[PDB]
């Protein structure tokens, strides 16, 4: 299973 | 599996096409899963439609992210574009823009100018990985 990811808010 | 899929899209107009495209994208993109779920139209009715949901890998500035999405296939598929959303986890936020609204719904030239057999799912995801790679639709909160 892959965990969803997104770029961190800076 | 080809069998289970065929059963999901029992109530589809063009089942043979829908499944063959579905099989292809699920193969290529291992983390997109076919799922049945009730979609609510603009009128208020609820038909049970297949939903290719999961994550797609998207390079953004040296790093590859698993951007969560939803691809709703209408029962007239492939002659209408899917209805596409990003599906932010509770720790993400939707970056509003030209191609994304606050509800996470996606808008692309590829979806607009959708035409079978000119357009298909594999093409749509390819484009998506480009658009999101340039301008991510979701960001992780601090």
């Amino acid at each position: 299973y892959v965990e969803p990811t997104a770029p961190q808010v800076l | 599996s080809e069998s289970q899929l065929k059963k999901m899209v029992s109530k589809y107009k063009y089942r043979d096409l829908t499944v063959r495209e579905t099989v292809n994208v699920i193969t290529l993109y291992k983390d997109l899963k076919p799922v049945l779920d009730s979609y609510v139209f603009n009128d208020g009715s609820s038909r049970e439609l297949m939903n290719l949901t999961g994550t797609i890998p998207v390079p953004y500035r040296g790093n590859t992210y698993n951007i969560p999405i939803c691809l709703w296939l209408l029962d007239t598929y492939p002659y209408n574009p899917p209805i596409c959303f990003v599906k932010p986890t509770s720790s993400m936020t939707i970056k509003t823009g030209k191609h994304v609204d606050a509800n996470g719904k996606i808008y692309l030239p590829y979806l607009h100018e959708w035409k079978h057999p000119q357009s298909d799912l594999l093409g749509l995801i390819q484009v998506m990985i480009v658009v999101f790679g340039d301008e991510p639709p979701v960001f992780s909160r601090p």
